[PDB]
């Protein structure tokens, strides 16, 4: 392939496994906090410091098994509620989407994008409820990453869906968004 | 590059006024900002990283996300300050709004100086409620918290259908996109004021239509 090619795949990647840490991580019931730096790592992608956690990295690297979102295979990080009666219930689906559309016109700028997309993802994991239901735990959070063919009926009918944001690359616009209960 | 503008508002208690104000300027300046740029004499550039942290609101049942910079979060405490003190001293209107600009300075032949050209615009409205019992007071934290929940969502979806932003300066033109005067982030050169508004009346013409 093209340099970009790689490059891209690469972004792409790392962009779908810091949004895996970043909407896990917005549900452990605990603040998150990391520090600016000036004289950064190889290793803060994106220009934005988000720890990775292991297991997570785990889950997510054999979810994906090693290839990208694409047509009709997205990656999909599924939130629920696990109770002590054992009722257990979806309360969000995210979403990561690999739309048809390519950007001719577009190799840094894409990066650049991810980097918003993903502190519009930082933003809107706080404001649904499922953030504040995930402070305060009675109950237990569950995570769980898959890459299909998405499906929602597990979160009944009427869930109102936020859509993240989108970015245009040349193999496909990636679409990031939320459904929830 | 004309100028993009996008108005909110919000009811609250006097008490949640600067929470909320920060609620939304830290929002927006999240996506106005990079890591800080290191030039080299090459030309090229390294960027540096943003650090991010939780704010939980005590005067809101809310939390949301801001850079991790102690100038800027200082700088918009004092300006917000300003606001509350001002609405406070203002009395029965209660009808006060922010506005946060990003711009852009463009060079003049003298001795005309620079011109600063927005390119964005957010102003957010205050409506300030007066509360009687402690129970007001409670189901006020909860409900304020889920209407700055939408207009975070807002924010957010207004962000993606913006396609515009200035471009990438050099070494030298890099004062003139970017506020480098910070450690920790780099934002768009911005410009927060306020403003204490006369409330007017609403025209009856098509209402009467709707009766």
């Amino acid at each position: 392939n093209s340099q970009d090619r790689k490059d891209l795949d690469k972004f792409i990647k790392f962009f779908a496994l810091k949004t895996v840490q970043v909407i896990v991580q917005a549900r452990l019931g605990e603040k998150i906090c990391t520090r600016s730096s000036s004289s950064p790592t190889g290793s803060d992608w994106f220009n934005l410091a988000i720890k990775d956690i292991p297991e997570v990295t785990h889950e997510a690297k054999k979810a994906l098994a090693g290839q990208l979102p694409a047509v009709g295979r997205s990656m999909c990080v599924e939130i629920s509620l696990k109770t002590s009666e054992g009722d257990s219930m979806e309360l969000e689906i995210w979403c990561l989407e690999m739309n048809e559309k390519c950007d001719k016109e577009i190799s840094y700028t894409v990066y650049n994008r991810l980097s918003l997309l993903l502190k519009s993802l930082l933003a809107i994991t706080r404001v649904t409820p499922a953030y504040r239901l995930s402070r305060k735990q009675e109950y237990v959070i569950l995570y769980r990453i898959y890459f299909g063919e998405v499906q929602l009926s597990g979160l009944g009918e009427g869930f109102q869906t936020v859509r993240v944001g989108t970015v245009g690359t040349p193999v496909g616009t990636i679409t990031l968004s939320c459904a929830y209960r | 590059m004309n100028c993009r503008s996008e108005v909110l508002e919000v009811s609250v208690e006097g008490r949640q006024v600067e929470e909320a104000m920060l609620a939304v300027l830290h929002t927006v300046l999240l996506h106005r900002s990079t890591g800080k740029f290191h030039y080299a004499a090459a030309g090229t550039y390294s960027i540096g990283t943003v650090g991010t942290q939780d704010v939980d609101c005590d005067f809101i049942d809310f939390t949301y996300v801001r850079v991790s910079s102690e100038e800027l979060d200082r700088a918009l405490r004092k300006v917000v300050g300003e606001f509350k003190d001002a609405l406070r001293n203002s009395g029965g209107d209660g009808l006060g709004q922010m506005s946060l600009e990003f711009y852009q300075k463009k060079k003049s032949r003298w001795p005309f100086s620079d011109e600063c050209i927005p390119w964005e615009v957010w102003t957010v409205k205050v409506h300030v409620v007066a509360l009687a019992t402690e129970q007001e007071r409670q189901i006020c934290r909860e409900k304020v918290g889920e209407k700055l929940c939408e207009k975070i969502i807002n924010i957010v979806e207004v962000m993606n259908r913006h396609e515009y932003l200035p471009k990438m300066p050099t070494q030298s033109e890099v004062d003139n996109v970017f506020d480098t005067g910070l450690r920790d982030v780099q934002p768009y050169l911005y410009k927060i004021s306020f403003q204490i508004t006369d409330a007017l009346g609403t025209s009856v013409t098509t209402t009467m239509r709707r009766l």
